[PDB]
């Protein structure tokens, strides 16, 4: 109905707020696990939980809903899937000047009843063709599912799974892959190998990537660090936060939300300057469903999960494994086969410098969605 | 003998003395054996800063605690406020006597005492959230430098809890608590350090020795007998099974041998560093494999923004 269509482009904007303050809490309860590199959707996260909350009902749909802090929109059924299942789509379809390998798949147990309702009408919101499994051969389903993936992937996600146990109803995985093409490349030529203070105490030596020319930055005078968007193409963008030099990185995360991001996003000033950045490449993949129970959604992980929409066949039906892998690499050229060029005309020699040579913090959203891509902590850029 | 162990390594010029050796590394280096730099930071620097150090470009650099200042040695700390985590001169072993400036107790609308807390600063205490919710008429209790007779008594105007607080996940269990009027320092009391985490994490918590004082719950005396303690870090690995707890990123482990329940929640931790002390951590509701021995500690060098934002 026309109805629907008038609501979907108000909710657009809400629906990007809420995910990245979803990606935040994500952030916090995996900072509670390890002080190391981290790198997630937040985006991919929330499109991949909410396809479940689709075949869900009563107490478990609604604790998924209120978890992925998006209680507040209130619409008919599905139309909120579309939302985030289109935008997957808008972003994979006419934008090839970014990325963007992505994808996910529900391998789920060979006996699950699956009505033609909702795995016609999910095939045709999600795209993620359900595959059932022989959870009891476990030995022939790792290998199955790896080669699946080492396939729609392109090798580019080798051998995802190691262990199955045999009681698996259903297994959930998402991956995306990122690397683009800088706005402005960097010039290879002035690359060279420099000090990043692992921490205070401790140092190494890394290549660090060098730009001069127009950016747009800020420094939030409150928490004291440095916010800097480098543009991709194709209408993403890479906020890098950097705090002073005394405060540590792991403080900002409890103050992170989408309010502050905003805030210091429109105080965003274009100038001249000189930016040190490190190359990196982070490859990681978390057990989310781990992480969704501490965050509480708990009951579409456990026995007493209502599937009844999904599956009717009760037995002991529920999500048992949530996975997201996900790989984002930086050097100077991205996907293009040469890099760039560095011509100096501003013209000064004292324009401000802005060295990333502690740990970091970056994001990565399409700036015509505000949606949030990539969650990203880089502590060791020589590991990942 | 001696300059036999080749022990001076970055091209040391080995001076061997009689008895010992002595070096004098390639420019751009020291120490008595050369594994340092100008350049960064290292904990084994003896005559470097005394409080907080920043690795620079050419040389380091050296920051103060709350209350101190710089002298013109640019290394040094001398304090002047004045009031800056200083333990007066007073040695304190088998015989605690409860004379540490920034311990305080807890009471509610009657003279229950139910929880311990920390002076942070001239006019704020620092607690486990835990405590400073179920009661809503705090008051902040301190002893130092008084006849135990009466005590000191101020009221909590304001209960600040960390926004980040979850007491299902145990997580993030502090709270700062403002007080009606400021503490009369250093007569009346005196605030201890408060750590820059690197620093605390890299030199203190590894390196040294530290002593946990509180007291024991629910019983005493009839009085208030403040009871200290050694403590060193127990690696998370084995403290993982050892309680049969998960160790998350703003905790830790210490142990002792004394099988005391320090049950005393606002418990803390404290280590001492060239003359000053500073609070390491704050005992949450250490449980419940005990194992009393073994103790959970909230890592205090974590929330420095938390207390900058709240404090100023
Ligand atoms: C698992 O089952 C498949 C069925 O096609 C069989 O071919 C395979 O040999 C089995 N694996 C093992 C380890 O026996
Ligand atoms: C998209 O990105 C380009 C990058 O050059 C930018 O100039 C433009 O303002 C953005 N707007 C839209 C609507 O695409
Ligand atoms: C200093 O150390 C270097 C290491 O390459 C060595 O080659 C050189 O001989 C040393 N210099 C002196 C003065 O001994
Ligand atoms: C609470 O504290 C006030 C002082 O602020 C005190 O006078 C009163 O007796 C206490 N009792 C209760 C129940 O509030
Ligand atoms: C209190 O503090 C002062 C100053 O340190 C000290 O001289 C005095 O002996 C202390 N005694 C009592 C009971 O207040
Ligand atoms: C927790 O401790 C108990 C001690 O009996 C043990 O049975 C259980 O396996 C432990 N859980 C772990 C290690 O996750
Ligand atoms: O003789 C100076 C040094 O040489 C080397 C040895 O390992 C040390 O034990 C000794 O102190």
């Amino acid at each position: 109905s026309e109805e629907e269509k008038a609501w979907l482009m108000a909710s657009r904007q809400q629906l990007a707020k809420e995910t990245s303050n979803f990606g935040f809490s994500l952030l916090r309860k995996i900072s509670m696990r390890h002080d190391g590199n981290m790198v997630f959707s937040p985006f991919g996260m929330s499109l991949a939980m909410t396809g479940l909350m689709l075949g869900a009902t009563g107490p478990t749909e609604t604790q998924i809903k209120r978890g992925l802090h998006l209680q507040a929109l209130k619409p008919t059924k599905p139309g909120l899937l579309p939302s985030l299942f289109k935008g997957l789509r808008e972003t994979l379809s006419r934008n090839l000047e970014l990325g963007l390998t992505q994808g996910s798949f529900a391998f789920i147990h060979k006996d699950f009843d699956v009505k033609e309702t909702f795995f016609n009408l999910s095939k045709r919101y999600f795209d993620t063709e359900c595959v059932p499994m022989n959870f009891r051969n476990a030995s022939q389903a790792k290998r199955l599912m790896n080669h699946y993936i080492n396939k729609e992937t392109r090798g580019k996600i080798p051998k995802l799974f190691d262990e199955i146990n045999p009681e698996t109803k259903l297994i959930l995985v998402d991956y995306i892959l990122f690397k683009g093409k800088w706005l402005t490349p960097f010039d290879p030529v002035f690359t060279e190998v420099d000090t990043f203070h692992l921490d205070k105490y401790k140092t190494i030596k890394v290549p660090m990537m060098y730009g001069a020319g127009k950016f747009a930055s800020t420094f939030d005078k409150n928490f004291r660090c440095h916010v800097l968007k480098l543009p991709y193409q194709g209408n993403a963008t890479m906020l890098v936060v950097l705090m002073e030099k005394m405060g540590d990185h792991l403080a900002l995360e409890d103050y992170l939300t989408t309010d502050l991001v905003e805030t210091w996003l429109r105080n965003m000033k274009t100038r001249n300057m000189e930016v040190f950045f490190p190359k990196f490449k982070l490859d990681q993949k978390y057990e989310m469903h781990e992480l969704l129970r501490q965050m509480g959604i708990r009951r579409i992980f456990s026995p007493f999960a209502d599937l009844s929409e999904l599956s009717a066949t009760g037995r002991n039906l529920q999500v048992s494994r949530v996975l997201q892998r996900t790989v984002i690499e930086v050097d100077e050229r991205g996907t293009e086969a040469v890099a760039g060029i560095l011509s100096e005309i501003t013209a000064y020699s004292m324009p401000p410098v802005i060295k990333v040579d502690r740990p970091f913090h970056f994001m990565i959203y399409e700036e015509t969605s505000g949606m949030l891509l990539f969650l990203g902590r880089v502590v060791n850029p020589t590991l990942l | 003998s001696p300059c036999i162990s080749q022990p001076c390594l970055h091209n040391g010029s080995c001076q061997d003395s009689i008895w010992g050796y002595t070096c004098t590394c390639s420019p751009g280096y020291e120490g008595s054996n050369c594994e340092l730099a100008k350049n960064e930071c290292h904990p084994e620097r003896t005559d470097g800063c005394q409080h907080f150090c920043l690795p620079g470009q050419e040389s380091y650099t050296c920051s103060c605690a709350q209350g101190y200042r710089l002298g013109e040695d640019h290394k040094q700390c001398v304090p002047h406020d004045q009031c800056a985590c200083g333990v007066l001169t007073s040695e304190k072993r088998a015989p605690d006597l409860q004379d540490l400036p920034w311990q305080v107790k807890l009471t509610n609308s009657e003279g229950k005492d139910f929880c311990g807390g920390v002076i942070i600063r001239e006019n704020f205490v620092l607690t486990t959230a835990k405590c400073s919710l179920l009661h809503r008429n705090i008051t902040v209790k301190t002893y130092f430098n008084r006849t135990s007779q009466d005590p000191l008594m101020i009221k909590i105007t304001h209960v600040h809890v960390h926004m980040r607080y979850d007491a299902d996940a145990g997580e993030n269990d502090l709270s700062l608590l403002e007080l009606e009027w400021p503490i009369q320092c250093p007569g009346a009391g005196l605030p201890v350090c408060t750590p820059e985490k690197d620093f605390a994490e890299h030199l203190l918590i590894p390196r040294t020795r530290g002593l946990l004082s509180g007291w024991a719950r629910n019983g005493t005396d009839l009085g208030n007998s403040l009871t200290t303690r050694p403590v060193t870090l127990v690696e998370g690995e084995e403290c993982g099974q050892v309680l049969n707890v998960t160790v998350t990123t703003r905790t830790y482990c210490e142990r002792s041998s004394v099988a005391a329940m320090h049950w005393m929640d606002g418990s803390v931790v404290t280590r001492e560093h060239r003359g000053s002390w500073f609070l390491t951590g704050v005992l949450g509701s250490q449980p419940v494999g005990g194992q009393a021995h073994m103790v959970l500690v909230t890592k205090v060098s974590r929330y420095s923004l938390w207390f900058k934002q709240i404090m100023n």
